[PDB]
Order: structure tokens, then C-alpha cells, then sequence
RNA sequence: CUUUAAUGUUUGAUGUUCUAACGUUGACCCGUAAUCCGGGUUGCGGACAGUGUCUGGUGGGUAGUUUGACUGGGGCGGUCU
RNA sequence: AAUUCCUUGUCGGGUAAGUUCCGACCUGCACGAAUGGCGUAAUGAUGGCCAGGCUGUCUCCACCCGAGACUCAGUGAAAUU
RNA sequence: GCUCGCCGGAAGACCAAGGGUUCCUGUCCAACGUUAAUCGGGGCAGGGUGAGUCGACCCCUAAGGCGAGGCCGAAAGGCGUAGUCGAUGGGAAACAGGUUAAUAUUCCUGUACUUGGUGUUACUGCGAAGGGGGGACGGAGAAGGCUAUGUUGGCCGGGCGACGGUUGUCCCGGUUUAAGCGUGUAGGCUGGUUUUCCAGGCAAAUCCGGAAAAUCAAGGCUGAGGCGUGAUGACGAGGCACUACGGUGCUGAAGCAACAAAUGCCCUGCUUCCAGGAAAAGCCUCUAAGCAUCAGGUAACAUCAAAUCGUACCCCAAACCGACACAGGUGGUCAGGUAGAGAAUACCAAGGCGCUUGAGAGAACUCGGGUGAAGGAACUAGGCAAAAUGGUGCCGUAACUUCGGGAGAAGGCACGCUGAUAUGUAGGUGAGGUCCCUCGCGGAUGGAGCUGAAAUCAGUCGAAGAUACCAGCUGGCUGCAACUGUUUAUUAAAAACACAGCACUGUGCAAACACGAAAGUGGACGUAUACGGUGUGACGCCUGCCCGGUGCCGGAAGGUUAAUU
RNA sequence: AGGACCGAACCGACUAAUGUUGAAAAAUUAGCGGAUGACUUGUGGCUGGGGGUGAAAGGCCAAUCAAACCGGGAGAUAGCU
């Protein structure tokens, strides 16, 4: 029974990472929404 | 030489293959190869634009001399080879100064022959001349449309063009579709027909034999749902519609050519 | 006034020719170490093609919607002043 | 008849007895020639029918081997009201 | 601790992804563990990961991403040139033994190798953002030579057996050794050498390509394994002394041969087929600009440097994805013995486990199995389930057929053990010895030793000899679809979809068509024997009448007809 | 030679029984189909919601599909309970 979540660090960073949020105009507004909300962690990069 | 295969298997029963024993068996010429990759019918937007493409064997690209540009230097044919990128064969020629090139193989060309290009060449197959110097009525292939551009007409296997009439600065040609076209007489053309005239006698034989050529299955429009194809829908086999394309245009009888810039070069259409 | 020819104005249409607008996914040189782009020499088309405004036709390819009530359950039949 | 309502049409074969099956008739409610017509060797976890072997499927059930069910010690739910 | 049972192509061992202290030691039993707990992957404290050679980093590129200028677009932004990123691919180098509670190709012992920097000496023309070579490449098949490994014999050490026999043709154990260096073997590919010239490689070339002569015929490249050395070493049965009954230290015999043998290596080889099978750098070579007592290049010796990050542990799972200590899922590697065609199957080796509730009893009923008198589908929607056949060799085999098939059609006979032919046969492999030799990992001859099916004849045991596990039920008529294939992840696998084949129709290349306000891109680096759309669906015999209706194609004499004036 | 034949690994999913507050939000056990190819598999990449992809079932697009999920218009409207 294969599941939907198959982990991979390389493809997690290439999609939801910080350097991928800041490349597009709509991805930088995600960070501005999470900075205004007050999130301890902005992106997945750890 | 078409050879029918014996029916030792259901998929081998109807196969007819064309075999040429004079083709080179080893590897092709290294300096004249390149790299091309499959596309799958997708364009730079990522979407499918041409349907029923994808898969197949891997191929290389061979640089063929479509211009036949160097003049006054004879060449001698060395071998006939198999080109996966086209239905005709090719021939590797060696020029007198020591330069090698790939050309289309005319019908009746064999290793040891002589070829020549320019305005002072003889009228023998495989020679390239401007159409001012070619007698009216000759059968030619690899025809040009603009002087210096390169050959564009009659490049498949067994095709040719017929020189019908010369009128000043224009020569009239009969294309394989039975269409009359005027072309500037400065354009070049190669004498003779194209080889591999037996190409059309082959029979693939099985479904898998077409997947080796990157062709994917075609689904009939009437087998889909109404949302998909204008032909879709039905409880049983109901059609009751005028046949059309998947996008809603008459698929039978309706002309689609709309070009007004180059109608002055067409004498009469194929009909 | 009718039927009519002639000198002369208004031009409407039909071809032919030309090159300077315009096109070139023909060849060559330079920026330049570059099959994009730009500039120049040349050949070929040429007031055609094409684009903007207005306009007649076609247009389930797409969109928004309509498709009545009574009724010994609803439809069919009948009815509505 | 993957099509035939009436219909389990009528005749023959197979069964002691056959609304299913095989072969024919034509009266085709409402087959028919690339929304293909009629055949067709091989192929099929394809639909229907008949035989040989085989048997607890059955006449009609009987005994035996293990896991629960039952009693004892420890832990300890649920729908519903 | 002694017995019992289970897995053993895994339920053993090692990598990768993923996780992150679960690793080791001391200590505790509140909560966690489907029960108790002195135990734990639980609580608290301390300890543990050592690299010039393994991986990352680094040089180079594929698909693809971004993109100075640039083209386009109400704005945001889209595409793209020069460039620059991007492995799942290409590029230099290390092996054996010992050691810790926990790390080791990293530490220690022995023996090695690679790439640069500087210095000395000796010869000499060096030089790229450029040319050429190479790197560099498919599927299938077959044979030969080897190795890993295994069996047996010899050798060494030990034993003389709880119950009949066991000084022998008896029993148990061991018989191990690497990278590196020299040799260039089975075998594979290939003609070498010297002069002259050229419209080619964007200029140049002595390099590659081409052309014309003369001379010699063997030159060169690649290559498993074996042998010598590494190694007078390390390892090793066992014995000996204590013990803080965990273990410490010393010594240490033999360490050979034959036969069988891979899916691994020679092999990126050879043969053959059509569907015709990546790029760039590292590397070799050639010159241009420039320098020419210089800088540079080659060689011998000395010496320096190789930084930074990962390294514990989970080994197809109690630590990863499934809410769980969940009968599920997870890429690659290794591959012992007997029987066997086998990586199936049965029993075992190395190794690992008995699945975190037990003790009784021996009711109905439920689940998984074993056997059954006479009958044999009478059951039932339906032979659903169950029962039955099942191997090798030989004999034999119908209609029909597209001549391949049908066909393993159907059906039948033999099968164990012992003896002889033959104190072990045909065959396989092969040491001495003899001769020759361009002398070597050589050639011929020779046959000791080792291994060894299959058959025939005779005898013999049982109810049964393919004795267990394993392992087709068969035949006759008929509808549908030619066939292999695809499909409703999770109630439908089919007659539905596809298919090779056929026909109509559009397209002359800045092609028709499709994604796109556009620039562009696919079609295609293709050119009517090509590409797109539609229907039918192998093959055989064929495809008849209708243009009134709807649709489409061609023509423009006449009527009506928009903006415009 | 073979979209060839029998059959393990590997890929699937035709029948029956159990399970159905399951060991499991699709499995287990016994048989079953393909198994050199239209095959299967690791890593990375590309196509985005009136859109993609589809050997075509209205199938699949993170246990969600005759139009995904999140946030907003928004306290939509509700002659109805
Ligand atoms: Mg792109
Ligand atoms: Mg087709
Ligand atoms: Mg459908
Ligand atoms: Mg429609
Ligand atoms: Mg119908
Ligand atoms: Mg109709
Ligand atoms: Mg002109
Ligand atoms: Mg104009
Ligand atoms: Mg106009
Ligand atoms: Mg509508
Ligand atoms: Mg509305
Ligand atoms: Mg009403
Ligand atoms: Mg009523
Ligand atoms: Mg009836
Ligand atoms: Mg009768
Ligand atoms: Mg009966
Ligand atoms: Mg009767
Ligand atoms: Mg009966
Ligand atoms: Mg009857
Ligand atoms: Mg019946
Ligand atoms: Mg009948
Ligand atoms: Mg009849
Ligand atoms: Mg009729
Ligand atoms: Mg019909
Ligand atoms: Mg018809
Ligand atoms: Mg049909
Ligand atoms: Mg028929
Ligand atoms: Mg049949
Ligand atoms: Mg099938
Ligand atoms: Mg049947
Ligand atoms: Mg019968
Ligand atoms: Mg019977
Ligand atoms: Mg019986
Ligand atoms: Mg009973
Ligand atoms: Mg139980
Ligand atoms: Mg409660
Ligand atoms: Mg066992
Ligand atoms: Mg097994
Ligand atoms: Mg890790
Ligand atoms: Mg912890
Ligand atoms: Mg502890
Ligand atoms: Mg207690
Ligand atoms: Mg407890
Ligand atoms: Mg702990
Ligand atoms: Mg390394
Ligand atoms: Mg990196
Ligand atoms: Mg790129
Ligand atoms: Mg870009
Ligand atoms: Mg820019
Ligand atoms: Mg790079
Ligand atoms: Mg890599
Ligand atoms: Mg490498
Ligand atoms: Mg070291
Ligand atoms: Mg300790
Ligand atoms: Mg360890
Ligand atoms: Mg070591
Ligand atoms: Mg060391
Ligand atoms: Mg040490
Ligand atoms: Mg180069
Ligand atoms: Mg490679
Ligand atoms: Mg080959
Ligand atoms: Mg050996
Ligand atoms: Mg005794
Ligand atoms: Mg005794
Ligand atoms: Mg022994
Ligand atoms: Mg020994
Ligand atoms: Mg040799
Ligand atoms: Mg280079
Ligand atoms: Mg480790
Ligand atoms: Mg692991
Ligand atoms: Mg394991
Ligand atoms: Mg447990
Ligand atoms: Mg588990
Ligand atoms: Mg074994
Ligand atoms: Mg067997
Ligand atoms: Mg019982
Ligand atoms: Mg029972
Ligand atoms: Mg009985
Ligand atoms: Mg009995
Ligand atoms: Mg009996
Ligand atoms: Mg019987
Ligand atoms: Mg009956
Ligand atoms: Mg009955
Ligand atoms: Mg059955
Ligand atoms: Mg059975
Ligand atoms: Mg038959
Ligand atoms: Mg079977
Ligand atoms: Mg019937
Ligand atoms: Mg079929
Ligand atoms: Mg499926
Ligand atoms: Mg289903
Ligand atoms: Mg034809
Ligand atoms: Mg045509
Ligand atoms: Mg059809
Ligand atoms: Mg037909
Ligand atoms: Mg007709
Ligand atoms: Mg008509
Ligand atoms: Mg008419
Ligand atoms: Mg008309
Ligand atoms: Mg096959
Ligand atoms: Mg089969
Ligand atoms: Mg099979
Ligand atoms: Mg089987
Ligand atoms: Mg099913
Ligand atoms: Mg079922
Ligand atoms: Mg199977
Ligand atoms: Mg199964
Ligand atoms: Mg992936
Ligand atoms: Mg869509
Ligand atoms: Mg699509
Ligand atoms: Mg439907
Ligand atoms: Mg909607
Ligand atoms: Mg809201
Ligand atoms: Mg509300
Ligand atoms: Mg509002």
C-alpha cells in the first residue's frame, strides 16, 4: 500500500524552500504574510 | 527487394520488409553526426501541440548537403548508408581536395560513380546545375525555391519534379501532387529521381512495429464523451452529425489554404 | 423633348509598367568569441500582402438564461376570457 | 438471430421427461453491405450446451486433529440511551 | 546452563534514500510497553563518530531552470542570444593483520600509490578563446579460456568410545594469506617505413584528410588468468599460568595435490539483425598572435602540501511511508551442503529467532484441516467449492488449415536396490619420460593419476519404486472479437478501447493544424512514397439503387442588400 | 528468429472463503494472467483547474473530481425545516 508522502529533501527544498519563494513575485508575498502573522518558522528549510 | 516473412507467429504473418544489401553495415561517419532529442509533441509552453507522438528508438542527426554548393571539384561515391531521419538513403562522397559530405542518393547511384556541380557540369544523374542550363523536359529532384536557400522539393523516396516550360526568368515545374509552380530559373536542381523507390511496398505487420517509430495510439472521436469531442456521446452507436475536427471545423471537403502572398507563383492546383 | 455624334469638366472601374513606402523564416560584412537582435551591401516581391477604426454574413467553439398552472400522486388527454 | 412482440412458432436430433442447445423453414412486429455484409485456421482468467474420469456438492450425515467459544488470574473498549 | 522448535534466495549480512542520539556504560520502575518487570528503542547522568586514497566539495556536460543586451506585452510580466546553474552520466590515487564497553580501508603494525609547489643538474623552441584525434556508447546469440567457490585425496594435531563391533579401506578438526611490483600468456584488432605534392580542415601547420612513387615484410596496440616477489612476515589446531571464573599473557605442528565449476572476468571482444543506438571536459597532437642569452618544455634527485564538511545507530525494518511496538509498501549488492533442470521445492550450515498475556477444561456453534460404508451431480441459477490429472525416455496421434499449426491432441509401455559386460564402459581432464626448438607462460609424441553418464543381461524386496515436497483434467457442437496488448486506484477486465490493414479529405513550405492579446514554439532540423483530421478494423469473396431533405464544393446573367457619399 | 511455448524473481488482479466497531480507511489464504517486451524499475525534469493528461472508464490530478485545495466577496440567498 504505497502512500502519498514519499520524502525527499532535495525536492522539498526545490519546491517550498526559501530561495524558491523569493524568485517569484507571488512567492515573496507568502513570506510577507507569514512575517506579519508572526510565524516562528517561515519556510521548510531546516 | 521485398521479402515476405513466414507466419511462425501471429505478429510475423503479415510483415513485408524492404532489405537493401548494399547499405553500409558499420557505424556512420563521426564528424558529420549531431545530437537531436525527442520532443513528444510538446512545445516551449509545455503543452501538447501535435498529437500521437512520443517514444521510439534513439537517433542521431546526419548533416546532409542540401545546397550542393562547391563547384568545379569532382567527387566519388564511397558507400550508401541508412539514414533514420528520412525515408530516402544517403551517400558519402569524397571530394578531390579531401573533403567528405553526405548527399541524397539518386536512383541508380553506386559506389565508384562521379558527381559534379556548377554551371559547366554534364547532364548525368547526381549532378547539380541551375535550371537555366537544364533542358526543358528533364526529370529532377532536390529542387530549390530561392537561389542559395537549399533544396526543398522532391526529397522523399522515389519522388521527382518535371520541367514543363521556361518563360524568361521563370521555369514551370510539375510537382508530385500534379501542381504547376513557377520558380526562378537561377535555382539549382539535381538530375534524376530519388532512390529507395520500393519504400512504399513495406508492411509493418503488428502494433508494436509502429511504436518503434514514435507513433502513439489514435482514439476515434466517436468513442469519447460529448464533453471531449464534438463526435462523442451516444447510447449504442449513434452519430447523427457532420464530421469535424476535435476543435469543431469541417474535416471533409473544406479548403483551408488562405495565403495571398504566394498565389502568383501557382499556375494550377492539384485538384 | 425622343433618338444621336462631336470639342471640353467630374471622376468610377480594367489591365500594363516603374520604385522610393512596406515584406523577406535568400546571400554576404560588422558589433562579435553569438543560427537571437541591430546596422550596411545585394537579389526577389511591391503599392499587393498585412495591421487599426467602422461595417454585412457565418459562428453551441464559449457564456448567461428560459422552458406556466389546474390535476382524486406526476406524465399523456382536456381546460384557462 | 447479442435483433423475432405474438412465442415455450413449426419440423428433426439429443433426454424416461429439454422455456436452454445443434440443424432447417420463412410469416424479417423492427437484418443487410466501410455507424461495413457473409465466412474464417490459430488465440481467450470470453457467453451457451453435451460427454468420460472424479468426488461429502447431495441422499444423510458420522468420527477425529488444531484455533476461539466455556472456568480461573492481570489489563480493559463500542455503537445505543 | 542443558534440551526442544522455526527461517535459511531469509525471518542471514552490506549499501542508498529517510530519520537523528534510538548507539555504550551506571542508575530508577511513577507515567509509556495491550499482562507482571529486577527488563526496554522508557526517566536521569556520563561517554562515543579521528581520512592525501570512501562520499561530498571540485573540473565537465544531458533533460531542464535562470538570463546582461534583445523581441514582445494595459501594468504585473512572456520568450530568448552571449553566458551561468543543473546527475540519475564522464575525470588521480590503499591493501592485509591487530585493537575499544561503544569508531575505524579513518587509530596502530607492515608493504604501497596519485596529483601539484619549490630547489639543483642536464638537454631542448615554447605558446589558444583556434584545427585534428580520442573520450564515444544498440538488441540478441554462441563458443573458447579462466577465477570465485566446492568435493575428494595427501599432510599435521587429537580419539580408541555409556549398549553388540570399532588399530582400521575407522572418527573429529585444520590445511589461510591482500593491494603493489616483474613477467606479457589464452586470445582480440591492425600491414609497417621513407620521400614529393594539394582547390580541403575559416588564417598557419611538421597534425588530420587526399594524391604519386620506392622499400620491407613483420612491426605495433589491447589483454583475463598463471608464475616469481610482497612473505625468514602475519594467521593458525592446540597446549600452558593465573583469574578481580569476564578474561589477560607465552608458545604454536601442517599449511600440498587432483577433479568439478558460475548468471562473475577476458568481453566496450566475436557473429548477426534493423528499430540504426548521448554531450562536454580530463588526455594526445598541431600551429597563429607574441618571446626569443628570457620565459617556457622533457628528464633524474631532494623536499613540501593535499584544506573544509559526513563518519555513532536503524541493514526490506519496533528507529523509513502507513495516527500504533500496525499480518501492508521500500531501489541495489552477497549467494555454502545433499536431492533437483533450477535463484522452484524438502532438510540443514554461518547467522538469527520462538512473533510482550498466561493456567485449565475438552459442550452447542463458528473458522482451518483428515478420513468415510452403498450410490455418483440425484445438489444448484450454474459441477460454485472440493475431488481428480501432474516427471523423464520411447511408441502413437483425427476433422480442419492462412501449410506455421491443431498437438504435450487422444492413448500406451518402462522407472527401486544389487551383480556382471567393465576388479569403472563411451567420454572429459591430464603428470612423468622422449624428441625438436627461433629456447619459451614453446611444439609434437606419450600416457600414470583423477572424474565418469547411459544401456543390456541376471537376481531381489514391498500392497505400492515419477513412493515425500514439487508437478496439465480431457474430448465434441456453437455466439463474439482476427491475434500479444489497454481499461472504470477501492462492487463492471468484457463482445468495450487500441491494433497492423483500407478509404475519403486538407496541406507547395513563412505548409495545413495546435499552445499563445504578441514575440515565439511544436509539426520538422521533415518536403506529397511527407504531415494533419475523420470513419472502418487481420485475412478470403464483395461493397448494389437514391442528390428530393441537411451539409459541403464550383459559377455569377438577373432581384434584394451594410458602413460610405 | 519470435509483440514465440512451459515456468521462479518482477508486474498484475479472474474465482471462492475469512475479515466488515478488521491485523489492514481495499488486506490475508488457496488456486490465477504476462513474464525479451506496445515490458518493468531508480533518480531528476516538464504540462495547473473551465485547465492538464487520457490504448477513452467521465478515468486520474496528494485517502477529495460531471470541474482540485487554501484564502477572500461573505453574516451570498433560503416564499423551506
Ligand atoms: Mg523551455
Ligand atoms: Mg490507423
Ligand atoms: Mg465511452
Ligand atoms: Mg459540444
Ligand atoms: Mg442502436
Ligand atoms: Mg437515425
Ligand atoms: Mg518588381
Ligand atoms: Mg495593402
Ligand atoms: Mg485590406
Ligand atoms: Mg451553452
Ligand atoms: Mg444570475
Ligand atoms: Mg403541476
Ligand atoms: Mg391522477
Ligand atoms: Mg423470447
Ligand atoms: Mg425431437
Ligand atoms: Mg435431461
Ligand atoms: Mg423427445
Ligand atoms: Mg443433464
Ligand atoms: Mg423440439
Ligand atoms: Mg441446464
Ligand atoms: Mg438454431
Ligand atoms: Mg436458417
Ligand atoms: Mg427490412
Ligand atoms: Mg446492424
Ligand atoms: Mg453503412
Ligand atoms: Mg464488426
Ligand atoms: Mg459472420
Ligand atoms: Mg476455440
Ligand atoms: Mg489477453
Ligand atoms: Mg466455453
Ligand atoms: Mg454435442
Ligand atoms: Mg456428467
Ligand atoms: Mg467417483
Ligand atoms: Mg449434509
Ligand atoms: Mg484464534
Ligand atoms: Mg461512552
Ligand atoms: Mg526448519
Ligand atoms: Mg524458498
Ligand atoms: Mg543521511
Ligand atoms: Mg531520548
Ligand atoms: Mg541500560
Ligand atoms: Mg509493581
Ligand atoms: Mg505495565
Ligand atoms: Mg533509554
Ligand atoms: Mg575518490
Ligand atoms: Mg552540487
Ligand atoms: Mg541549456
Ligand atoms: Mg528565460
Ligand atoms: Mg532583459
Ligand atoms: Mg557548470
Ligand atoms: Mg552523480
Ligand atoms: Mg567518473
Ligand atoms: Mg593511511
Ligand atoms: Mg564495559
Ligand atoms: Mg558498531
Ligand atoms: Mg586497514
Ligand atoms: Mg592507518
Ligand atoms: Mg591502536
Ligand atoms: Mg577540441
Ligand atoms: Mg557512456
Ligand atoms: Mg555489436
Ligand atoms: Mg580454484
Ligand atoms: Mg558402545
Ligand atoms: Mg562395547
Ligand atoms: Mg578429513
Ligand atoms: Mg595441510
Ligand atoms: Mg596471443
Ligand atoms: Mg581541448
Ligand atoms: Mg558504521
Ligand atoms: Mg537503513
Ligand atoms: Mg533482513
Ligand atoms: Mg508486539
Ligand atoms: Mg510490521
Ligand atoms: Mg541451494
Ligand atoms: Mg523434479
Ligand atoms: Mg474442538
Ligand atoms: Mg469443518
Ligand atoms: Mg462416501
Ligand atoms: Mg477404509
Ligand atoms: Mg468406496
Ligand atoms: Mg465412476
Ligand atoms: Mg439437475
Ligand atoms: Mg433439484
Ligand atoms: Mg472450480
Ligand atoms: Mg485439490
Ligand atoms: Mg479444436
Ligand atoms: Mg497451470
Ligand atoms: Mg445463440
Ligand atoms: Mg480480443
Ligand atoms: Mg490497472
Ligand atoms: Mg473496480
Ligand atoms: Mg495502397
Ligand atoms: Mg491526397
Ligand atoms: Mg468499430
Ligand atoms: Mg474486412
Ligand atoms: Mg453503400
Ligand atoms: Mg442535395
Ligand atoms: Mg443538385
Ligand atoms: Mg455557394
Ligand atoms: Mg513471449
Ligand atoms: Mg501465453
Ligand atoms: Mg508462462
Ligand atoms: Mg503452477
Ligand atoms: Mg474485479
Ligand atoms: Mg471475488
Ligand atoms: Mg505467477
Ligand atoms: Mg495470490
Ligand atoms: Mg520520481
Ligand atoms: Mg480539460
Ligand atoms: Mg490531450
Ligand atoms: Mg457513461
Ligand atoms: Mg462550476
Ligand atoms: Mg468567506
Ligand atoms: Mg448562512
Ligand atoms: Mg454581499
Amino acid at each position: 500500500m504505497k502512500r502519498t508522502f514519499q520524502p525527499s529533501v532535495l525536492k522539498r527544498n526545490r519546491s517550498h524552500g526559501f530561495r524558491a519563494r523569493m524568485a517569484t513575485k507571488n512567492g515573496r508575498q507568502v513570506l510577507a504574510r507569514r512575517r506579519a502573522k508572526g510565524r516562528a518558522r517561515l519556510t521548510v528549510s531546516k | 527487394a521485398v521479402v515476405k516473412c513466414k507466419p511462425t507467429s501471429p505478429g510475423r504473418r503479415h510483415v513485408v520488409k524492404v532489405v537493401n544489401p548494399e547499405l553500409h553495415k558499420g557505424k556512420p561517419f563521426a564528424p558529420l553526426l549531431e545530437k537531436n532529442s525527442k520532443s513528444g509533441g510538446r512545445n516551449n509552453n509545455g503543452r501538447i501541440t501535435t498529437r500521437h507522438i512520443g517514444g521510439g528508438h534513439k537517433q542521431a542527426y546526419r548533416i546532409v548537403d542540401f545546397k550542393r554548393n562547391k563547384d568545379g571539384i569532382p567527387a566519388v561515391v564511397e558507400r550508401l548508408e541508412y539514414d533514420p531521419n528520412r525515408s530516402a538513403n544517403i551517400a558519402l562522397v569524397l571530394y578531390k581536395d579531401g573533403e567528405r559530405r553526405y548527399i541524397l542518393a539518386p536512383k541508380g547511384l553506386k559506389a565508384g560513380d562521379q558527381i559534379q556541380s556548377g554551371v559547366d557540369a554534364a547532364i548525368k544523374p547526381g549532378n547539380t546545375l541551375p535550371m537555366r542550363n537544364i533542358p526543358v523536359g528533364s526529370t529532377v529532384h532536390n529542387v530549390e525555391m530561392k537561389p542559395g536557400k537549399g533544396g526543398q522539393l522532391a526529397r522523399s523516396a522515389g519522388t521527382y519534379v518535371q520541367i514543363v516550360a521556361r518563360d524568361g526568368a521563370y521555369v514551370t515545374l510539375r510537382l508530385r501532387s500534379g501542381e504547376m509552380r513557377k520558380v526562378e530559373a537561377d535555382c539549382r536542381a539535381t538530375l534524376g529521381e530519388v532512390g529507395n523507390a520500393e519504400h512504399m511496398l513495406r508492411v509493418l505487420g503488428k502494433a508494436g512495429a509502429a511504436r518503434w517509430r514514435g507513433v502513439r495510439p489514435t482514439v476515434r472521436g466517436t468513442a469519447m464523451n460529448p464533453v471531449d469531442h464534438p463526435h462523442g456521446g451516444g447510447e449504442g452507436r449513434n452519430f447523427g452529425k457532420h464530421p469535424v475536427t476535435p476543435w469543431g471545423v469541417q474535416t471533409k471537403g473544406k479548403k483551408t489554404r488562405s495565403n495571398k502572398r504566394t498565389d502568383k507563383f501557382i499556375v494550377r492546383r492539384r485538384s
